DNA sequence: ACTGCTAGAGATTTTCCC
DNA sequence: GGGAAAATCTCTAGCA
DNA sequence: ACTGCTAGAGATTTTCCC
DNA sequence: GGGAAAATCTCTAGCA
């Protein structure tokens, strides 16, 4: 009852940045959304990013 | 204790130096002779 | 080498030579010219070669004012997805601008909006309308136009659509909203092939569902590790850090 | 990957869920699920929108209803002109995807100019909103000291009405109600041009439902099968 | 799927949507979407996302008015080195600009200039004067001042370092020729941590070395290779191909 | 054969097609109706 | 009487930069020198630079 | 190494070749060869400029001559003030390695503005020229019909004088004579700035000459030791 | 204590198709 | 494992 | 048929020093 | 083989 709501909170994508890169890094995996900071895993790589550098969406072509 | 040299208002000159009281990610928040401001990251020099 | 020191001050005094050429004619090393070239007040002339990054929160918007064949177009962009709100109003005023962001904030879930030091968006009417509709007020730093970036591109490719679309309406204000059209729903390409359209609804049902979602795990996962955020099997996530 | 196919295939058969539901309980891809679905024979509107014109204080305000979420836009306009009407459809067509307007056959609504807004913007024409009227007006009511003209408490109203009157069944606004009714509208359209771009496809003579990274699902005489093509 | 490109024609008639937006309503491959919008006249707005390259030969200087305290100061630069003339001149005109040039010519080997398309450089005058000196004229693109790419980045370094000693000069001119001094002489750092003024001896002694080294050695080798120009243990380069 | 789309003196409008001549490394050299012009390759997309 | 002249001519350093790169490429060694072409050898490559993209010095920090 | 080393000391004590020979000829670093040089005891200008006035026509020229290589600069001023040749002077200075100048001790080359002229600039002022004045006036005589005015016929004589005018040993131009006097200078000033780098180091006691990538190249007691450092 | 970005054009790299 | 297509990278104007 | 660049500031990578 | 220094890379304003 509670990992189907963690696998589905996994299935949205982050598009996050870095503090000096001014490039998009690509699609990561949402494992926690906060107020102020949204934890992913990119790469296999679990980052914390700010809430205000972070563009969440479920991709629509998941088709 | 930091030195900023800072660009301001329309103006080409630069002024400074200030008494740094905020670094952030893009802009930093000074003090040059009582009067606090607000100057983007490459419009400042801090050393 | 303190001497190097002395003729080096002697000279940079006249010359404004910079650390190169001081460590290159008195025998300095690359430390004490810099240190040299760093204590003079009239060579610190250069900023940071870096930039900013504006705040792409899902609430946050963008408004400018610009100028086009006499008239002037009132735009507010979605800085998270790129959608354009556009009006054309009879003046520059707080007034016109008060209306906007009103009918703005009934219609989008507004809760922030980042504008310039622009009078319209500084004035007792603007702060009034966001006091009431419940938004945040940003200002940029004034003259520091690239603090709005989103919002600028977003007047440069409106203007290039409303160029396009110009002989299909005999009004300026038929032109904008054609535009407005095209850019949120027949121009795709981003940050999921999307419309601008599509994104903002992406967008916001992303973060009405994350909500409620996380709302629904934080109630169950009561666990501390020496919070618990996010238990994997490499790594745990508590509050923020990332143990392993 | 049959295990989860045969799976959906008798739970449909049992109890007939749609493709969602066999999507999100046995991981199959959308198109499987749609045609899981669709072989059955038992199992064989947000585009729509509302336009009506409600005078207060003289004025005349033009009311567009979302008829799918309850969603509302109205406008002050300055008359009941063919050229404000159809500039407020071009407005709400270029604001939320518009296909289909419903309007009340006025002099206004069946002018040359907002048909020919309606055909550069792709809206067709046809001709329980009083409603969502007189809440309107009734909110128009409750907010109309807190503000000096009436242009700017129709849209406190519209505020209101929109963002913070709940209700329902969930207890959602009528915000959250249209973002979640458009974003399901999205995934139907993305849905629906996977299929289309796979149904001319053939696979050796089979359907072919999914091409995946290293297994191909085709359906032979209403027979889903995983084989690891022509167009 | 024929249908979709009369469909996608007949909307992007009206839209002008771009490649991606037709290519994922009407079901088009990216290369006919991409031919669709190729085959429109008000689609072509934007030009190649990159940047020319200057004619860096030992020879060839670049010249440019610019303005300051409601003076008018000429200066050339070296292209290859950085190394800058500049003179106060009492009017944009060219005889003042022809005077500069044959006094440039006459002190530096100049073989070609690169100016804009301002009339002091345009005219007559300075056609004679390029004439008798042997001078090759090249004109920019018209508005297009990255043409002159060098000689603008040396007007700011140039404006800065009057600037910077603005102040020890009781005049424009002795400014100007302070600021060229410190430009020239006391700024290190390049291509070979050089100031202007020993790059520009470098340059140009190493061309008059190597032109005088290299008829020293055309003159004995006379090799016809299946004529020679450097033959090494791994390649011949022969004319002018690299041949292994 | 080629069409170009270019940018003109100090104009933001952009014409054409037009045929093209020359395509140098920074700049090509076209023809638009009986006009030879020099444009950048910034200002001008070949087709 | 010849090689020393080569080898002399090798003794100089080119800055070159190519078509659409815009940053210098770093000292190469001169090889050969023409009227409009200049070739050279960087990183055990030998190449043919235009005479228009080339900076040849002799650096002086050969001390 | 050693060999060229050993090769250099013995041709520099049969020979007396400078610093430059041994060190094109046996590939040795400059430091070493002028340390060999240096050993020796038989063998124990490129910035002086000279500054006259020429009258013509009534106008007067100033006529800076570099003395080690024969190019000229010649500006017809308006006035003999030490304004116009504190002017003249910053502007040669500005343009070549300006060291020193030799005047003819007049009114304008002694007063206070060129004095601090030449203290900014950091020129030297002391206190066969006339061959070139007289070579620059009969090509002014020869190119004077080329041109309208005076000031426009000077620098049609220094750029015949230098660069159109060839002689000397080697046939080569004032231009390119003071291209390699100047380039000469440059490396003499590396030279010494790369002797004055290393002449506080001592290595275990002896000098530095060369730190190479694998070996040091010591002098203890006169004899150039290569070894494979204090300061 | 706040902050360049966006969309298009062309080149380059990665992935799919037998 | 080549060729073609798609995805990604690089870079620029123009909005202030 | 012609063409962005230059110098400085800070970050990152490579080289030297025992 | 760590630490420090030097060399290299990245990026920006401002000149048109
Ligand atoms: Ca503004
Ligand atoms: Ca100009
Ligand atoms: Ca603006
Ligand atoms: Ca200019
Ligand atoms: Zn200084
Ligand atoms: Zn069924
Ligand atoms: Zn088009
Ligand atoms: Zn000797």
């Amino acid at each position: 009852e509670l990992q189907k709501q963690i696998t589905k909170i996994q299935n949205f994508r982050v598009y996050y940045r870095d503090s000096r890169d001014p490039v998009w890094k690509g699609p990561a995996k949402l494992l926690w959304k906060g107020e102020g900071a949204v934890v992913i895993q990119d790469n296999s790589d679990i980052k914390v990013v700010p809430r205000r550098k972070a563009k969440i969406i479920r991709d629509y072509g998941k088709q | 204790n930091f030195r900023v040299y800072y660009r301001d208002s329309r103006d080409p000159v630069w002024k400074g130096p200030a008494k740094l009281l905020w670094k952030g990610e893009g802009a930093v928040v000074i003090q040059d002779n009582s009067d606090i401001k607000v100057v983007p990251r490459r419009k400042a020099k801090i050393i | 080498f303190l001497d190097g020191i002395d003729k080096a001050q002697e000279e940079h005094e006249k010359y404004h030579s910079n650390w190169r050429a001081m460590a290159s004619d008195f025998n300095l090393p690359p430390v004490v010219a810099k240190e040299i070239v760093a204590s003079c007040d009239k060579c610190q002339l250069k900023g940071e070669a870096m930039h900013g990054q504006v705040d792409c929160s899902p609430g946050i918007w963008q408004l400018d004012c610009t100028h086009l064949e006499g008239k002037v177009i009132l735009v507010a962009v979605h800085v998270a997805s790129g959608y354009i709100e556009a009006e054309v109003i009879p003046a520059e005023t707080g007034q016109e601008t008060a209306y906007f962001l009103l009918k703005l904030a009934g219609r989008w879930p507004v809760k922030t909006v980042h504008t310039d030091n622009g009078s319209n968006f500084t004035s007792t009417t603007v702060k009034a309308a966001c006091w009431w509709a419940g938004i945040k007020q940003e200002f940029g730093i004034p003259y520091n136009p690239q603090s709005q970036g989103v919002i600028e591109s977003m007047n440069k490719e409106l203007k290039k659509i409303i160029g396009q679309v110009r002989d299909q309406a005999e009004h300026l204000k038929t032109a904008v909203q054609m535009a407005v059209f095209i850019h949120n729903f027949k121009r795709k390409g981003g940050i999921g092939g999307y419309s601008a359209g599509e994104r903002i609804v992406d967008i916001i049902a992303t973060d009405i569902q994350t909500k409620e979602l996380q709302k629904q795990i934080t109630k169950i996962q009561n666990f501390r590790v020496y919070k618990l955020l996010w238990k994997g099997e490499g790594a745990v996530v508590i509050q923020i850090k990332v143990v392993p």
